[PDB]
């Protein structure tokens, strides 16, 4: 929405730099990134936000417009700065307390299926791939996952 | 009309469109004149009263002529804001015609599922929609039954998402006469928990190629469907813990022997036979030396040959495409169609009166030459063996006369055995390919019964098919009707008994139980003094005018003979004992039993690898199946038949009225209004419902599950008048679950959103250092690249390579230094795997122990189970 | 070599426990199967 010219300071300009220019993904270009490929910048940059934030900030582009257009390093550095002053996240004890109604006993672990279920098609919903990507390295022998090790990995990481 | 866009070209086909609905608000109405009337011709007329004088109403029909009835009009019509509804049991009056008229405009509008009540009804639309496509799967992933049009992917999804949370085994029963699509609702649901799977081996690409590879042996062409399922069948997947495929299992029931030899007028035989015969593939016609004339052979060329609806040539493809895929070899599939060629060779066999001495010899020795080589037999001793059988009396070998029907009925019955050893084979094969490692955790199984007929000539093999017809509709009326009627006794729950008058045990108590139709066939089935005519006698003295559903034959318009009419569910069916005998005892030669234990092939041997009346085994494997059912929650597919002509579109009245009502779809939908469809337990209620209202349950305050649950229910602003509370179980009603459910769904929605875009931001983070890593590899990579080019190969560093393996003392140091990390690693390795070798060993004595006192109380059972049928006497 | 050797040992010895355990899978759900049966038999 609204572009503010000053909301930085010098040395994570350096930084933010780096980061773009060693991420990347066209090789022909060094200054130009993606329209499509900016939010997964946005995101891998330290910061997360929801799909319903990134289309709000981002004027509320289209899909097409995410892959065709592009966009310059400095003009989406500021709406980076905006996305960390943000900072519209929950808590451990938040997370853990949403989170535990997904059980029937309150064992303090949960079921793999029904955690996949209500993480593709509960809210916004998530590529398959993606989550079979996160929960690998973590699923237990039975699929009753522990939650409270999931968040505090998913923050820790 | 907003959503809807990943359905695709298929959209309009599930659920119409919003200028439809708002044009239909606008159709004039009156709901005080606007009434259903019934007809003789037709079944039921929409009309609008004139005049009501007293008793008499009269009215004028929507075709304009002028009827009264005696208060059957107060059969009201629906507001125009009820049509094409895919919960038809939300209808504010439900009835007859209302439901008649709900699925004729649906299925007008090319609509063929529906939701009735909590089971799914489906129309056969003999027109292959677009509806069944991929992306249409790939939209129904994670839908609930309101949130999605009605289709059998929805069906499929509830029933996964129950098997989920309940932690149960699912079971989705499918249900419907002669060719009313059970086959291709299989598939479809086959097809979707395949397409599923394979979102994240080769498992799905086998389940979906095993459906063709028993189409071929068992799917044959009859006078009502072009590919009638005559095996009935039951296939069970078994789903890992993380909801990802595990495994897979069919179980096969009786296939009709008598098709293989013996085919009426309008039918074919089975379509392996025929498929071999289009000669797509020339090594299969002369490997097996067969004839290209499908006329040339007596068992295939009786009734019909072909079919304009079935092109036999790409069936024969897929069927072979099939079984290469399935993990067959090509001796397997040779050694197969060899023995196929045999069975239509069997035909050929002429046998002739020796010296007028009633005694068998061959006539024709060159079909005989045929069928011994292509099972690698001994022609004369097979032709001395069908001749002259040589039964074992006492500890003597004397050989048996027998004249030319005795021989040629014998060659049937071997040519019947056979290929019944062939198809069950097959089926060992596929559950043996399909029954990979971990078969884990809760399982899902579609079963797919074979359908109600009505030939002009019915006998054995159309009875047993009838009467596990009736049994599943028998246990669809115990599981909705009954079950749920004494739960509500059992629940403390105020409710009063519906006499809903579907409860049919009167007919099969007049088959299943013992002194019953089928139970004598069985017990003088060991009499071989015993004739046809005799046993049928014997029906008229046993049941005949002691019970209403046996019945007098009708023997109408002079169709072929019937002998006794049985009044089943399905309209009234009439039978002929002629040929009952020898088709339940099903003797076989055993001298060509044991020419076939020392074949040339091994299939042949296996088949055969050893040789319990065929209607007693039968009735045990249904007992087994409705035991198998009951222990599983299950979900109806009804299936009805538009029109018996196979005219896609058009739907006759009376049939499709007739189906409804035999099938029960209507009484189903009484007790899922005015019962309590849904229930749920205290404690789970009380879990999984806490972000509904946590106000009213403070954390720690789990005293009482019903005060609990109480208070989070009147804490909330849902109408409190719907639900009833019972021991353990609170009773809902309607959508009242759904509400509760999507009140949850969207406050954890909020949650899961945030935890969502945590979660894929981690991700994101993850796959940036991942590519930063890779981007730093190839940074190495040029970086090393630069060095070679500063260097480039000037002889000085040729002498310093050279110098290299004179002075490698920091390599070898390295060499040891990797040789003790690899060291540690594989002591730690040692000593991780010796752990979980232990732990596995305990595991392995302790389930042991279990499974050896499970067999030694299975053994106990079982010689209870005989000493009480032998007190049974 | 002998370190080699007991590793190689090792890791057979958990392949055919592993399938052991799953023959262990086959055999309990086969007596399921045979506790439904005498459920029928009842
Ligand atoms: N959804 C459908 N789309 C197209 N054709 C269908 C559909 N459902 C059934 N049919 C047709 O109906 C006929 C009978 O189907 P089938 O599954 O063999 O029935 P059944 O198993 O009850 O005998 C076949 O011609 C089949 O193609
Ligand atoms: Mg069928």
């Amino acid at each position: 929405a609204s572009k503010i010219k000053i909301e930085f300071t010098p040395e994570q300009i350096e930084e933010f730099k780096e980061a773009f220019m060693l991420f990347d993904r066209t090789p022909k270009c060094e200054m130009k990134i993606t329209y499509g490929q900016c939010g997964d910048v946005l995101r891998a940059l330290g910061q997360n936000p929801t799909q319903a934030e990134v289309l709000r900030v981002l004027g509320k582009p289209r899909q097409e417009e995410l892959n065709t257009k592009m966009m310059d390093f400095e003009t989406f550095l500021p709406m980076l700065q905006h996305i960390s002053k943000n900072k519209d996240t929950g808590t451990y004890e938040d997370f853990v307390e949403g989170l535990r109604v997904f059980d029937k006993e309150g064992n303090g672990t949960v079921m793999g299926a029904e955690l996949r279920h209500v993480l593709a098609t509960l809210g916004e919903r998530l590529t398959e791939d993606e989550v079979e990507k996160l929960m690998a390295g973590q699923e237990d022998s039975n699929g009753c996952i522990n939650y409270e090790a999931f968040v505090k990995h998913i923050m820790s990481s | 009309d907003s959503e809807m866009a990943v359905f695709g070209a298929a959209a309009p086909y599930l659920r119409k469109s919003e200028k439809e609905r708002l044009e239909a608000q606008t159709r004039p109405f009156d709901l005080k004149k606007d009434v259903f009337v019934p007809d003789d011709k037709q079944e039921f007329v929409k009309a609008k009263i004139v005049s009501r004088e007293g008793g008499k109403v009269t009215a004028e029909t929507e075709y304009g002529k002028t009827v009264t009835v005696k208060e059957d009009q107060v059969m009201q019509q629906n507001p125009p804001k009820f049509d094409k509804i895919e919960d038809m049991a939300m209808l504010t009056f439900l009835h007859e015609p209302a439901v008649l008229y709900n699925l004729k405009d649906r299925y007008g509008s090319w609509m063929i599922y529906t939701y009735s009540g909590l089971f799914c009804v489906t129309v056969n639309p003999y027109k292959w929609l677009p509806v069944y496509t991929p992306e249409v799967v790939a939209a129904y992933r994670g839908k609930k039954r309101s949130e999605a049009p009605p289709h059998i992917f929805s069906i499929s999804d509830n029933a996964y998402q129950y098997m989920l949370t309940d932690r149960e085994n699912q079971s989705i029963l499918i249900t419907g006469e002669s060719g009313a699509g059970k086959t291709v609702n299989t598939k479809r649901v086959i097809q979707y928990f395949a397409v599923i799977a394979a979102i994240g081996g080769t498992l799905e690409d086998q389940i979906i190629q095993a459906n063709p590879a028993l189409e071929a042996f068992g799917n044959a062409k009859t006078v009502r469907n072009d590919n009638s399922s005559r095996f009935g069948k039951f296939i069970r997947i078994h789903f890992g813990a993380t909801g990802k495929l595990a495994s897979a299992d069919i179980e096969t029931y009786l296939l009709e022997k008598s098709r293989v030899i013996f085919q009426l007028k309008a039918e074919r035989d089975y379509h392996i036979f025929y498929q071999i015969l289009s000669n797509k593939k020339p090594e299969l016609l002369d490997m097996l030396l067969i004839t290209n004339n499908p006329y040339d052979y007596a068992f295939i060329s009786q009734g019909e040959t072909t079919v304009a609806s079935i092109d036999d040539a790409e069936e024969l493809m897929a069927t072979d495409n099939a079984f290469d895929v399935l993990g067959f070899t090509s001796e397997e599939k040779n050694s197969m169609y060899k023995l196929t060629g045999a069975i239509m060779h069997f035909g050929n066999m002429k046998f002739k009166l020796k010296q007028r001495e009633e005694q068998a010899e061959p006539d024709g020795t060159e079909e005989a030459d045929k069928s011994a080589y292509l099972m690698g037999l001994n022609s004369a001793d097979l032709l001395k063996g069908l001749c002259h059988p040589r039964v074992k009396v006492g500890n003597e070998y004397v050989t048996k006369g027998q004249n030319v029907q005795q021989v040629i009925y014998a060659t049937g019955a071997l040519a019947k055995a056979v290929y019944e050893r062939m198809f069950n084979w097959m089926v060992t094969r596929i559950n043996a390919t399909l029954e990979t490692k971990q078969p884990r955790q809760y399982f899902i199984g579609v079963l797919d019964i074979a359908g109600f007929e009505i030939f002009d000539f019915n006998s054995f093999e159309q009875l047993c098919i009838n009467f596990t017809n009736e049994k599943l509709q028998q246990f669809f009326n115990h599981h909705m009707f009954v079950l749920e009627q004494e739960e509500y006794k059992k629940e403390g729950i105020e409710w009063t008994f519906i006499d809903f008058g579907m409860d049919l045990q009167a007919c099969i108590d007049l088959i299943e139980k013992p002194m019953g139709i089928m139970s004598i066939l069985e017990e003088e089935c060991m009499f071989p003094k015993a004739t046809d005519m005799t046993f049928k006698a014997k029906l008229f003295d046993n049941h005949l005018g002691k019970s209403a559903n046996f019945q007098k034959p009708r023997n109408i318009k002079g169709k072929p003979e019937a002998h006794f009419s049985l009044i089943h569910y399905a309209g009234i069916v009439d039978y002929n004992i002629i040929g009952w005998l020898q088709k339940n005892k099903d003797p076989l030669n055993e001298t060509v039993v044991g020419l076939y234990q020392k074949s040339s092939l091994k299939l042949l041997s296996t088949l055969f690898a050893n040789y319990q009346t065929v209607s007693a085994l039968h009735r045990e494997n249904l007992n087994k199946l409705m035991t198998n059912l009951r222990s599983t929650h299950p979900h109806f597919v009804r299936c009805i038949i538009p029109n018996e002509t196979k005219s896609p579109g058009v739907m006759d009245n009376p049939l499709v009225m007739h189906q409804l009502r035999c099938n029960g779809v209507l009484e189903g939908i009484r007790i899922c209004r005015k019962g309590f469809p849904n229930r749920i337990l205290y404690g789970d209620f009380r879990q999984r419902y806490r972000i509904l209202n946590p106000a009213a349950i403070p954390e720690g305050q789990f005293i009482d599950s019903r005060k609990g649950a109480e208070k989070l229910l009147s804490s909330l602003d849902i109408d409190h008048n719907q639900y009833k509370f019972g021991h353990t179980k609170v009773f809902f009603k309607a959508g009242l679950l759904g509400l509760l459910e999507e009140m949850r769904d969207e406050r954890l929605s909020r949650i899961i959103t945030r935890i969502q875009a945590q979660s894929r931001g981690v991700l994101a983070r993850m796959e940036y250092k991942k590519l930063l890593e890779r981007r730093d590899s190839l940074l190495v990579i040029q970086w090393n690249i630069r060095a070679f080019m500063g260097v480039k190969n000037w002889p000085w560093m040729k002498l310093y390579f050279k110098i290299k393996p004179l002075l490698k003392s920091a390599e070898r140091e390295k060499e040891m230094a990797s040789m003790k990390e690899e060291f540690t690693r594989l002591k730690e390795a040692l000593e991780k795997s010796e752990a979980r070798r232990k732990e596995l060993e305990e595991k392995m004595v302790s389930l042991l122990q279990e499974k050896n006192d499970l067999q030694l109380q299975v053994q106990a059972e079982q010689d209870n189970l005989a000493d009480a049928e032998e007190r049974c006497d």
